[PDB]
């Protein structure tokens, strides 16, 4: 029973952190999308402001 | 950006630190000073030479303790040392 | 002799009068153009040369025939001043919007006037008790100061200002006033109603409140200068009357917005975030003018509607400096459901120090902020992994912090429209003690849902008992 | 000149995106009114004309062949970009 | 040709995105300033010139068709959204279905509409 | 003969609108002249704006200038002297030495802007330079004919590495070095002056070789921009005449780009070929293509691309990073940690690095050295998790070979004397290469933790433990 439980908790270290790894992947993809969009939009707004000044 | 390119450095007092209770709020990792301890009374220097490295280590264990789990002896000792410092 | 000018061009709300004579109207002075529907006064804004000065409209710009004879008052818009102002909700020109007729003012000071003297500035640390929990502990309200509640679009600014008004005014101990810029029309109506009902302005008796309303409907120039008119009325009521006067400005960001709309049509090259080229300077001239000198006490509530709900906007950023006790309320906290919506980790009052409200109070606020900051810092790992995956110390701190955040809201006397509960005003010392206890676990086993929308920890325990009766 | 001779060939408009940026600068200096992404809208016109240059000819004119090798610069995968 | 023979002609269009983008290009060329994102002062009237004048008369009809290849199958382009709103029912022309047994492969699976009233 | 002069009519911003007389319209980029009560006012013409008025953004302070003061053209572009006479001097952007070191008369004071090498004058080669630092001696060779970039924010002090590289190279250079202080902090300017003079590189009275020219960062932007132009001109002259492999270091090409953008905005031009900069393309390409390799010889460059704290978004930074061939990454975080070289042998790169271009062994060791450090980086996470036990015998050997080698990656600098206090180290390629291999080979695997760290060569790692072991016995 102890061997099975240690194996099962090691699974919980590969089947609960695995869910946490999935959550981190999803959050990281979302945040990467937001930051890549924010950088691009900032550069675009900068160009627009510079031309609108000119 | 221009000031940080012209100034001597920074004490980039991030709002999280001041919110984290550390008043004053020099975010040591985000701090910088080009001059450094060479422009310092060495009496400070003898202890700062270890203070800086201890804060650096605490920066290395901040994530590990953020996980909120156990580790080896070096890691736990580093976390206690950094929090105490 | 009379001074008459001919309207040379009217573009948007920025009109031009080519006063073709010797003594042109002075800058920042009032030019009056007799439209058949009233006195469309104008602010002579820039002497564009060639005997042409560009003016900002103080009313409608439609139908001004190019070449209308514009008569010049010569000096600034003379806002009527005096105790008679009380109970009358003046307009941006100082014209009495109250359908009570002209108000017999003994005098009328200029709307534009010199700011407080650099050597006449009575530094004070007195904390004015408003009762709201975030106002109670996290950021004290300076008595006779300038408390700015820079916050999102209606996400609590109007309600917080209204509740603070209904609270402070009764014991104002002086002659308060209300000044609005870009006020929602219904919200302005409601503010007038509450002031009438609370007895703050007695229709046929003594009134401690005189109003100047600058609702968003008006032309941009009127929106910008209405708050200046309010500030002139306020400074007059502060020096001449020499008694504490509570002047509250609603959505002072609307003043900057008026500056932004006017400036582009006024021929100033576009600035940051398209904001007016003179954001900070003008905002100071209309903010630094408001202060509690030794002449009298000034209670200033200058709400700023941070555009785009991101306080990084240049106008709100310039606003943040000139205000003393900042109580930020942002949509992030509101979305959690807390009505008071104050961002406790952000809203701070420099009026709060160790020796200001008590060493215990300072420590209580420090611990509370540390806990909430810990919760925010650990929120990422909490969402990614879960509450179990972290430390039991961390879990305990997170639970206490969640309870504390759920304790941040409170029932406000006029907000009973939304939450439905009769309002609760938490005593400052009682609130500090309650928070110290709650962090110290004197009620850590009380229910979380019994911590929201109640009074002090006493009402918290009563709510926990009620939840024990009902929820079971 | 190669293709109409009926032969085959391969053009490589290497990094046409930078050529588009050069056109954007040329328009701005030449004071042509700015548009979306601040390059003159004529960027698409010039690019189309430069791109539809090559194809495989029919037996009517001798059947010349030509391959294009243009390249661009995915600014963070600049899908919503104009030039890309 | 429809009105000169009373002949009900169905119309097929290359790409509404193509025409709108070309109109944006020309409108930029005119001298208008760039708008918020990628537009200019006269974005809508371009496609609004033709498509608002193709309707059904007594001499027949004018029920045109706009050819759209869903670019990355993403509805973050306003013109594609209004175009997909223009259509009544959707024919899911999945490539596999073409080999599944139908040469036309016009799936009536995505034939959704509330216009079917009594 | 005839001295062309005009009437400087309008001063706006930092730009002086120099009108001119008939046929007196100076050309763009030509050297103007403006004599002022404070001395010489340096203005470089801009876009010749018609109406016989050529714009100009000055290289000196805009203050005091009085409208209508006559300005007479110098007849050509801005100029600084060229030749070995420049050695040991701090040449200003205007060209008037700011050190009060007296005019070192040279053969010519060539115009700053000129033609670049043709494709028949642009050659290319695969050569490695002895940079004296084992970091650049092993993990990334420096090119004798190719650009060698760098990165690292404030506090990483890459300029220190620059001075050290200059000194070590000059110590075995048949040709004279060069520098270009693009807008450095003035105090850093004086400290660089002192360290360069006392190191023997800048022989105040002898025959120095490292002519440091500084843009001084405290002027209107035009001088800062054109300073790198001046430095490139100087190095071009030195390569053209002496024909020896003439080094080239640029202080802060990121500051150079900030200056270029500041010039464009200062000029009427609309900066849009980057999204905030229209001239970035032309100026940056011209400066970079100034560093060219010819059949006569090579003028190897070394530009420092300061990282605006992970500015991956900036198009100009990406153009600079993909405008070179080899580089070294000196981070202040997790790279200066217990390292005097403060470099990161992992993130570094060297395109010239081939077994047939860098030495057969040098690639064999580096492959292991890169892998072992990457494995050390790979073992960086694991060791702190459960402890230093999980490693296998080969792995623990790597953890005990690399964590000492990564510590051994450090080296005190021959120029960093003033701060650290450890006398400097300057081993060679035949030294450092075989040095790291022996560290990998385990022939000195018994050395202590700090034995090979902050040390010299492999033979120099023996004494460090031996003399330190005297305190324990």
């Amino acid at each position: 029973a102890m061997a099975q439980g240690y194996a099962a908790e090691i699974s919980a270290r590969r089947n609960a952190m695995d869910n946490a790894s999935k959550n981190a992947g999803d959050m990281i993809n979302r945040y990467s999308i937001l930051y890549n969009r924010t950088r691009q939009a900032v550069i675009t707004n900068e160009l627009v402001d510079i031309i609108t000044g000119a | 950006t221009n000031v940080i390119s012209i100034t001597d450095g920074q004490i980039f007092l991030e709002a999280e630190l001041f919110y984290k209770g550390i008043r004053p709020a020099i975010n040591v990792g985000l701090s910088v000073s080009r001059v450094g301890s060479a422009a310092q009374v060495k009496a400070l220097k003898q202890v700062a030479g270890s203070l800086k490295l201890f804060l650096a280590q605490y920066r290395e264990v901040a994530a590990f303790a953020q996980f909120g789990s156990d580790l080896d002896a070096s890691t736990k000792q580093t976390l206690v040392r950094g929090e105490r410092l | 002799t009379p001074i008459t000018g001919k309207v040379t061009a009217v573009i948007g709300a920025i009109v031009d009068v080519h006063f073709e004579q010797s003594e042109l109207p002075a800058i920042l002075n009032a030019l009056e153009i007799k439209t058949p529907q009233g006195k469309l006064v104008l602010e002579v804004a820039q002497h564009l040369g060639e005997n042409t000065v560009r003016t900002i409209a103080m009313d409608g710009t439609e139908g001004l025939v190019r070449g209308e004879k514009v008569l010049d008052t010569g000096g600034p818009i003379s806002v009527p001043v005096g105790r008679e102002t009380l109970g009358r909700i003046i307009n941006v020109i100082g014209e009495p919007i109250d359908e009570r007729g002209p108000i017999k003012s003994k005098l009328r000071k200029p709307i534009h006037a010199d700011p407080p003297s650099f050597a006449e500035q009575s530094t004070s640390a007195e904390i004015l008790e408003t009762g709201i929990k975030v106002v109670d502990l996290l950021a004290p309200y300076a008595r006779g100061g300038k408390i700015g509640l820079f916050g999102g679009a209606g996400v609590g600014k109007t309600v917080f200002i209204q509740e603070l008004i209904n609270n402070i005014a009764k014991a104002h101990g002086g002659f308060s006033v209300f000044t609005g810029v870009g006020e929602r029309t219904r919200e302005g109506n409601d503010l007038y109603r509450e002031m009438k009902e609370t007895g703050v302005i007695n229709l046929e008796g003594e009134s401690k409140v005189a109003l100047v309303f600058g609702q968003m409907n008006e032309p941009p120039g009127a929106r910008a200068r209405v708050a200046l008119t309010g500030l002139t009325i306020a400074e007059y009521f502060r020096d001449e009357e020499g008694q504490d006067v509570l002047l509250f400005i609603d959505n002072i960001f609307r003043f900057t917005q008026a500056g932004s709309e006017v400036s582009a049509l006024l021929g100033r090259i576009p600035s940051a975030v398209g904001y007016q080229p003179t954001l900070a300077t003008d905002m100071g001239l209309l903010q630094e003018r408001i202060t509690t000198t030794k002449k009298g006490s000034v209670t200033s509530v200058q709400a700023v509607y941070v555009p785009a709900d991101d306080l990084t906007d240049p106008a709100p950023a310039t606003t943040f400096a000139h205000l003393d006790a900042t109580t930020v309320l942002s949509r992030g906290i509101s979305e959690l459901g807390i009505y008071p919506a104050v961002d406790p980790l952000d809203s701070k009052s420099r009026l709060l120090d160790a020796a200001v409200v008590g060493q215990e109070h300072y420590d209580v606020a420090s611990k509370v902020q540390e806990t909430l900051q810990t919760y925010k810092s650990l929120q990422d790992i909490i969402a990614i992994l879960g509450m179990d995956e972290l430390s039991e110390q961390d879990k305990l701190t997170v639970e206490r912090a969640r309870k504390i955040q759920r304790f941040l809201s409170q029932p406000f006397a006029v907000a009973e429209v939304f939450t439905g509960i009769p309002g609760k005003l938490v005593r400052l010392k009682d609130t500090v003690a309650s928070f110290k206890a709650v962090l110290e676990g004197k009620y850590d086993n009380i229910p979380e849902h019994a911590f929201y929308m109640v009074g002090g920890i006493e009402d918290v325990v009563a709510k926990a008992e009620k939840l024990a009766a009902e929820a079971n | 000149w190669f293709r109409d001779n009926g032969k085959h060939a391969l053009i490589v408009y290497d990094d046409l995106s930078k050529q588009a940026v050069a056109y954007r600068q040329l328009s701005l200096l030449l004071r042509r009114p700015p548009g979306r992404e601040a390059y003159p809208g004529d960027v698409f016109y010039l690019h189309s004309r430069l791109l539809e240059r090559a194809a495989k000819l029919s037996e009517k004119e001798g059947s010349g062949s030509l391959t294009a090798l243009p390249v661009i610069e995915t600014q963070g995968g600049d899908v919503s970009a104009y030039i890309p």
